[PDB]
């Protein structure tokens, strides 16, 4: 019947409301998920070494504890040590690959996993893992292409000795002299392949892990994140009634039915982002405050015309409330210093804050007649110059022109210097007393016998009707 | 030479879709934040609908942080806040953008009636939507598969066909979907398909929209419009200045509607993007989706889905497409219609003392109105010092403006105006006459044209500023220049009623009276008798007179002789200049007669005696009106003294039938019009009776016992003269008045006995009332039913205009007498005067020549064709005129407010509808309406039907619901047999041949047959002869070239039969076809020249079909005009007169009718 | 602008903070004035016409 609104609550009711026990079934299914990624964040060497880069910066006044870590589970003293107990534990973990390695790297995540990272640090990680896959893509990709499309090279047995090595020349120069009718193809193309490997080999020195491990780790990465996502979702999809159940109090303050849902819903979001269901809080009591507090917070910012910051708007509520019992208290209605007792603030606001807070009226507000006349057409523009004026302009121009022109081209030029006639800016009387060499008082004197040739008429009943 | 870079002069427009990347061409910031003003200071916040750096300035010349104020610096974009410090008149000009998250569709192109994307797509329009509100998912490019292109699917066939076929299909659902597909759509290809599938099959529902469809789509195609135009990526946002916040009184604020609109599209677009990347789930950004797209439908066209409602105001927000839209359609040159200056205006009065050229002007006015002129000139001659001290002059109202104020009126005319202006005559010039008082005066001979009584009217005065327009005025508008109707040439000038009535008590006889029977030598001494006292005005009286007849040859002749003439008629003579003769003041000199003497006067000596002979007239009717010292008194009203005795006699007939009914001897029905009809007989011999009293009456002595004359009782002679009143008015007042109407039709059978002069008792003034509501309630119903008729009527012509000189056909239409069942309903004279012959006609004899071949007939040649008995002239009409586009001056006819023949590049259609609407007024199947159906060509409710093959016909088959005619040419084929019902009774013989267009059956006939079977002058006859009776009816005089004119604007389009050129049935301009086939007959193919039929087309639907769309876009449906324009891209040459006049340059026509051709010329040329 | 800054220098006038709106009679109208009345604003000092 298109009207969203329709659109919407039927869409909306498909979804059925959560049992009890549902909830905590993707809540711990959301705990799964975020753990997943945060093992396999635990799992980057560049991800520590870079927070080790980072917490080296922080100490020498290159930023600030603020914009790095959140704290961990459970102040600069105890973050100090606690930074030194994971570079401790990293420092061992590196020196002992040469197998047996596991046992130790498998600890060193484990206190990396007590950092409760800043959002904005997280998912620079993240990003920077993805990116340097796409870095590892370019190089599977290149290599990929650059034999089977190009040197004509089936894929079947492009892999046979790609898994598990892609890095060293078993594959490059010990699989051409194969014979096969793939082989001595691979040829034409060696040149362009082998020095592109150089990136691709790097990626295992920079990052410290073999090509093999690289899918692998933000492979796992990848399902959390999905599955975090995939749960969240499901909650909210879950609660959108409760959203508007919310957003139904909320109707006539100055903003559409959907808008305010919409607002609501964002506020869920966020709900189940930071929910823990391990506290007993009930989900529904808890968004509650959450979606109540993105429709009220969102009403504020957005809702006028001329946007009023929010103790502005808190006060103009205020004062409704005081007016409405003083209404019938009163007999009449208060005084307009009459709330102004009843209310903190210096008490003159009243008229400035009660002005300001008015909605403008709409300019298409039909006026009498019912005719086509309307608010907007009576507003006439103030900005413009009237014709009659203007002329007087152009004209005062050739009169001061002409005026000027019956002076001594010394008194002409100084008194179109000492005034911004046809010239940019105008000159103080010591820059004239430069440009003319002849300098200070002097200069001065001139100007007055100048003004002074202009005020006894001749000159001046031309000049004088200028004036009213 | 290099064409240009830069502002030259535009010809044309242009209109089509705007690209995303087009729309950002205006765009000088992306407006980012739904805040207005900072809200305590009042600056506009940055990235907002209100932005000094996307969009202007606040102030003039100034940066908004403030570093640059100086007028020197201009170019400079501030390096705080970047502004380029320039006039704020820029923020009326920059534009903005928004870029939109998800794609959007054009509200336009979705809900137009025909569904722009719906039948672009070939897809319904419930589908469309289905997919736009994520409804279900529609294919696209379905390859092979299973599945059709446009087919549309639901959840659980979605997922089944991915399933099946993972890819090599691809369906999306939502705006992304709509673009997809227009993206995708090669139209060339879609056109090679759909030509094919045309010929093969045969069927009307297939075919009509097949045609429709395939010329959509190739003229999408050379259009340049690529169809994804239609979705909406970027968004334009309005000028600021446009849609302004402005401060009011009281530090309240008052903003254009567009803003909170603008608000939404911004907040939801933007949650939106953060929706994305918050990663949320489908069913929320869908549902924000929907919400950005309800909320830009609501921007661009607001009430085509939900209405949303403004802030705090129920009353809906008004959107784009209704500032745009209206009443009519375009408010910027519809009624009504911009306010203008150098104007004013007041109540009118009389001024008889005024020459006709010019008018009385109240001081003030014409101090305010000048006021410029009067600033330049006071410094011109030096008696300011300068202009501000010419102000404070004129503001102190020195003594010495008053002077320098008469130079500048003298030479200089003003432009007069009345409320309802209908005709040209609504807008004369006049010369302005300095006058105290604050009212303005008006020249009595005019207020016939202006039809503006002096009960309180008011008139506007408008000063003609550029040299052109006093020249235009003065030789154009002028009031001496237009003394005729350019509706019939008759003076619209005539003596109106006290002017009537002075020289009808002037040349006017009694039988016995001072002076009777003595001689005077001349008019000289025959003014000084009656001016001393001794001679009576009217007296039978010889005196010497000398009249003159210019019969020779461009020459005067002189002759004396001893008239038996009047004081009064003596003295009169003393006005007539010259040639005419004095046979023509010999008379009585009633209104009709003292028209014809202006009207003689100007088609013999010309126009500037005529307008001397004009102003005499009115003074001297004024003057001697005064001296006859005529008045009204209750004894002037003369009852019969029968009258009481008549009213008994038909009192007995009303009691006679009476007690027949009483008896049964007659019906009820009967014995109503009985009863009725004895009345009626009743007030017909009491006005009989009170006519022979009131006019015969006086009964005076002349040296014997008695005689008698007609009566010199004042009112008579009011009513005799035709100054006013007249025998039905007249017979209201002493004779019993009419018998009245009860308010549903009928006549009451008790009329009103009595009469004005005598009282009304209760219940006949009770009765009356009906009569007078109706009558206001009709005259004021009539009056808006006048003007929608002209509107209609100036619509479907205007751009007509006379273009060549001579199309040089030997082509027109017989002019004959109207001649109905009497003698002569109206003459031949008449009929033919002032058009031009077509061929050379006919003495008895012939060799002999008399009017030779084309010639403009005036009074001399109509009268040289009464001498001989000639009884028909086929003359040349506008309906057959060679020339396209247009009329050629030589096909027209003389008729203006000058008796020359039409100038060349005069707008006749327009003064065609005018001299057509005007007269409306007047009118009253039978009257007004009757009118309008004829110029509308509708059917009629039962009408008849005409033969449409020569040949024996015969009645076949049998009662089916039609009994079948079967008709039998003679040499040709029978084949013709059409389906009578014949319930209705027919005419047509079973056993007679009839002649195509013969009667079939009787009724009404539809102009469409007697087009299509009679021919083109048939209908136009017809048409012209039937309107003309309405009007005559009523005594309108309107010449048939007008209605002329009207009805070959109806023919404009006509549908071609056969092919070789352009396609089979299409309704198209016989101009641009006519012109097509002259073309082709030579060159080209040898002939491959396609025949055509002539169509017949109501005012009110020919008047659809206008080249210019920005004529269209005015009286139309403006939504439909732009959009079914925007689509093909259509280029708008201007070219007419509507579509310059919105533009605002020099209307093609008139004085600009050099103007235009000149660039015309220049145009398509080198 | 520059050339009323000279005007102003030749004949020594201090143009006023301050812009006239003062009420003024309608241009043609012409009466005896028969009454006049002040309203004033809560705590704003009644002037002494008032
Ligand atoms: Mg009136
Ligand atoms: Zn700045
Ligand atoms: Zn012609």
């Amino acid at each position: 019947t298109t009207d969203p609104v329709r659109m919407y609550m039927r869409e909306m009711g498909t979804v059925e409301l959560l049992t009890r026990e549902g909830e905590i079934d993707i809540a711990k299914r959301i705990e799964d998920g975020i753990n997943q990624v945060q093992c396999s964040v635990a799992e980057y060497p560049e991800a520590i070494t870079y927070l080790l880069e980072q917490y080296d910066r922080v100490e020498a006044e290159e930023a600030r504890l603020s914009d790095l870590i959140t704290g961990f589970v459970d102040d600069p003293e105890l973050a100090r040590e606690k930074f030194a107990e994971l570079r401790a534990q990293y420092v061992v973990t590196r020196d002992t690959i040469k197998a047996t390695a596991q046992e130790e790297i498998l600890k060193l995540s484990e206190v990396f996993k007590q950092f409760r990272l800043v959002p904005k640090q997280f998912d620079y990680l993240v990003n920077s893992m993805r990116v340097m896959m796409d870095r590892v893509r370019t190089q599977e990709r290149l290599i990929m292409k650059l034999c089977v499309e190009q040197c004509k090279m089936p894929k079947k047995n492009f892999i046979t000795l790609f898994t598990g090595n892609e890095t060293s020349d078993t594959w490059f120069n010990a699989a051409i002299a194969m014979n096969k009718p793939w082989s001595e193809k691979l040829h034409d193309v060696s040149e362009e392949v082998h020095r592109a490997l150089q990136k691709l080999q790097q990626i295992e020195e920079e990052t410290g892990l073999t090509i093999e491990q690289v899918k692998d780790i933000n492979r796992r990465m990848s399902i959390g994140e999905a599955k975090a996502r995939r749960a969240k979702k499901e909650m909210v999809e879950a609660n959108l009634r409760l959203v508007i159940s919310i957003a139904k109090k909320y109707t006539n303050r100055g903003l559409q039915f959907l808008d305010l849902i919409q607002e609501g819903n964002i506020g869920l979001m966020k709900a189940v982002d930071k929910f823990e269901y391990r506290r007993g809080y009930k989900f529904s009591t808890y968004a509650t405050w959450w979606i109540r507090q993105a429709i009220t917070r969102s009403i504020a910012d957005q809702a006028r015309t001329i946007r009023i910051p929010v103790h502005m708007i808190e006060t103009i509520n205020k004062l409704n409330r005081i007016s409405r019992q003083m209404l019938q208290e009163m007999g009449r209605e208060p005084t307009p210093e009459e709330l102004a007792e009843r209310m903190l603030m210096p008490e003159d606001k009243i008229r400035k804050v009660l002005k300001i807070a008015k909605e403008p009226i709409s300019m298409e507000t039909p006026i009498g007649d019912d005719e086509d006349s309307h608010l907007g057409d009576f507003i006439e523009d103030t900005t413009l110059e009237l014709p009659l004026d203007s002329a007087t302009t152009e004209s005062l121009r050739a009169a001061t022109h002409d005026v000027l022109a019956g002076l001594t081209a010394r008194e002409a030029k100084v008194l179109r210097m000492r005034f911004g006639i046809d010239m940019n800016t105008d000159y103080t009387l010591e820059e004239v007393g430069k440009q003319f060499d002849v300098t200070r008082e002097r200069i001065r004197q001139i100007e007055a016998k100048a003004l002074r040739k202009l005020r006894h008429p001749s000159r001046s009943e031309v000049l004088r009707s200028f004036l009213d | 030479l290099k064409a240009q870079t830069k502002t030259e002069e535009f010809d044309a427009i242009k209109i089509a879709l705007a690209s995303p990347d087009m729309i950002r061409s205006w765009s000088f910031g992306e407006v980012k934040k739904p805040e207005t003003i900072n809200y305590r200071t009042f600056k506009p916040e940055r990235d907002g609908l209100f932005c000094a750096r996307i969009f202007g300035p606040v102030k003039d010349y100034e940066c908004l942080c403030g570093k640059y104020k100086r007028l020197k610096h201009r170019g400079v974009i501030c390096e705080k806040c970047g502004v380029e410090v320039t006039q704020t008149k820029v923020r009326r000009e920059r534009m903005g953008h928004i870029e939109l998250a998800s794609p959007t569709a054009h509200i336009w192109f979705l809900k137009s009636l025909p569904s722009r994307i719906g039948l672009l797509l070939d897809m319904p329009l419930r589908d469309i939507e289905r997919v736009l509100y994520f409804e279900s998912y529609v294919v696209i490019e379905g390859g092979m598969t299973n599945l059709e292109r446009q087919q549309i699917l639901t959840e659980e066939q979605y997922l089944d066909a991915l399933e099946e076929f993972g890819d090599e299909f691809d369906a999306k659902m939502g705006a992304e979907a709509i673009q997809a597909l227009l993206k995708s759509m090669d139209l060339e290809q879609e056109c090679e398909q759909l030509r094919e599938e045309l010929n093969e099959t045969n069927s009307e529902t297939k075919r009509k929209k097949l045609t429709k469809r395939i010329k959509l789509l190739e003229a999408f195609v050379q259009s340049g419009n690529k169809p994804e135009w239609m979705i909406l990526t970027v968004l334009p946002v309005l000028p600021p200045d446009l849609r302004p916040l402005v401060p009011l009184d009281g530090g309240r604020f008052a903003t254009s509607d567009l803003n909170d609109l603008y608000r939404r599209v911004i907040n939801r677009n933007n949650r939106l993007k953060r929706l994305l990347d918050l990663a949320a789930p489908d069913i929320i950004v869908r549902n924000e989706k929907r919400m950005l797209q309800e909320a830009v439908d609501a921007l661009l066209d607001n009430g085509r889905r939900g209405r949303a409602i403004t802030g705090s105001n129920k009353r809906p927000l008004k959107s784009l497409a209704d500032m745009i839209k209206g009443k009519q359609g375009r408010f910027r040159q519809n009624l009504l219609g911009k306010r203008v200056d150098y104007s004013g205006r007041s109540v009118i009065t009389v001024g008889p003392y005024l020459r006709l050229h010019q008018c009385g002007l109240p001081k003030k006015m014409a101090l305010e109105l000048f006021k410029p002129f009067i600033y330049g000139k006071l410094e011109l001659r030096g008696l300011a010092t300068t202009i501000k001290a010419a102000k404070k002059m004129v503001e102190r109202e020195e003594a010495v403006v008053w002077d320098i104020l008469d130079e500048v009126i003298r030479e200089h005319p003003v432009l007069l105006n009345r409320a309802p202006t209908l005709h040209r005559l609504g807008i004369q010039a006049f010369e302005p006459v300095l006058i105290e008082g604050k009212a303005i005066q008006l020249h009595p001979l005019v207020c016939a044209a202006y039809n503006a009584d002096f009960d309180g009217d008011q008139m506007a005065v408008h000063v003609p500023l550029t040299l052109e327009a006093q020249l235009e005025a003065r030789a154009l508008m002028m009031s001496t220049n237009n003394i005729l109707s350019p509706a019939n040439g008759e003076p619209i000038i005539v003596p109106s009623q006290d002017v009537v009535l002075g020289l009808y008590y002037m040349t006017r006889d009694c039988v016995n009276a001072k002076g009777e029977g003595m001689v005077l030598t001349g008019p000289k001494e025959a003014e000084r008798l009656y001016r001393s006292g001794l001679a009576s005005l009217h007296a039978r009286v010889k005196v010497r007179i000398t009249e003159y007849e210019k019969d020779a040859n461009g020459e005067l002749v002189a002759k004396t002789s001893l008239k038996d003439t009047t004081v009064g008629r003596a003295i009169l003579w003393m006005i007539v200049p010259k040639g005419l003769p004095y046979s023509i003041v010999n008379q009585a000199l009633g209104k009709k007669a003292i028209s014809k003497m202006l009207n003689t006067c100007y088609r013999i000596l010309g126009l500037k005696p005529t307008v001397i002979f004009a102003d005499q007239i009115m003074y001297t009717g004024f003057a001697y009106a005064a001296r006859s010292g005529a008045s009204v008194g209750i004894d002037d009203m003369v009852i019969p003294e029968k009258k009481h005795e008549i009213i008994s006699e038909a009192e007995a007939e009303v009691a006679e039938i009476q007690e027949q009914f009483q008896s049964g001897l007659v019906t009820a029905g009967e014995r109503y019009n009985k009863v009725i009809d004895i009345w009626a007989a009743a007030n017909d011999r009491v006005s009989k009776a009170m006519m022979d009293n009131l006019q015969t009456e006086t009964v005076i002595n002349r040296d014997g016992q008695e005689e008698k004359q007609v009566s010199f009782n004042s009112i008579y002679m009011m009513a005799d003269s035709g100054a006013r009143g007249s025998a039905a008015q007249i017979r209201q007042l002493a004779g019993m008045r009419g018998l009245m109407a009860k308010p549903d039709g009928s006549i009451i059978e008790t009329p009103i006995t009595a009469n004005f002069r005598e009282g009304l008792n209760v219940l006949q003034y009770f009765i009356s009332t009906h009569g007078a509501r109706k009558g206001l309630a009709d005259t004021a119903l009539k009056t808006a039913n006048s003007g929608y008729l002209t509107r209609r009527l100036v619509d479907v012509a205007q751009d007509l205009v006379v273009t060549e000189d001579d199309c040089g056909t030997h082509e027109g239409i017989m002019m004959t007498p109207v001649i109905e069942g009497g003698d002569v309903k109206e003459p031949l004279r008449d009929r033919v005067l002032g058009r031009v012959t077509a061929e050379d006609v006919l003495k008895p004899g012939t060799a002999d020549i008399l009017v030779p071949r084309n010639t403009l007939l005036h009074e001399q040649w109509c009268d040289l064709l009464e001498e001989n008995s000639v009884d028909a002239v086929k003359v040349r009409s506008v309906v057959s005129c060679d020339t396209d586009f247009g009329v050629c001056a030589h096909c027209y006819g003389r008729d203006l407010a000058r008796g020359h023949i039409i100038n060349k590049g005069e707008a006749i259609g327009v003064i065609a509808a005018q001299s057509i609407g005007e007269p409306g007024t007047q009118l009253t199947t039978g009257g007004l309406p009757r009118v309008a159906d004829l110029f509308e060509a509708r059917r009629p409710k039962e009408p008849a039907i005409l033969a449409e093959i020569s040949g024996i016909v015969s009645f076949g088959k049998e009662t089916k619901g039609k009994r079948r005619l079967v008709i039998t040419p003679v040499d040709g084929s029978d084949p013709y047999e059409e389906m009578i019902p014949k319930w209705r009774q027919l005419n047509v013989f079973e056993g007679e041949r009839v002649e195509r267009g013969d009667v079939i059956s009787d009724g009404p006939e539809a102009p469409h047959d007697i087009l299509r079977l009679r021919g083109v002058h048939a209908v136009t006859r017809y048409i012209v002869n039937e309107v003309q009776d309405v009007y005559r009816l009523q005594g309108v005089k309107i010449n048939d070239k007008h209605i002329e004119v009207i009805v070959r604007q109806m023919l404009r389009k006509a549908t071609i039969v056969n092919a070789g050129s352009s396609d089979f049935l299409e309704g198209e301009q016989v101009e641009y076809s006519r012109v097509k086939i002259a073309n082709r007959e030579l060159e080209a193919n040898g002939k491959v020249g396609a025949t055509y039929s002539r169509d017949l087309l109501g005012i009110t639907k020919a008047s659809l079909a206008t080249e210019s769309f920005i004529s269209a876009a005015s009286f139309q449906e403006t939504t439909r005009v732009l959009t079914e324009a925007a689509v093909a891209g259509k280029r708008d040459e201007l070219r007419g007169l509507k579509e310059n006049v919105i533009v605002g340059r020099l209307i093609p026509a008139g004085t600009g009718y050099a103007y235009h051709q000149d660039r015309m010329r220049r145009r398509a040329a080198g | 602008t520059p050339e009323e800054k000279l005007l102003r220098a030749i004949f020594g006038e201090k143009a006023s903070d301050v812009k006239d709106s003062s009420l003024r009679v309608p241009n043609g109208v012409s009466g005896t004035v028969i009454d006049v009345q002040v309203f004033t604003r809560d705590g704003v000092e009644k002037d002494k016409r008032a």
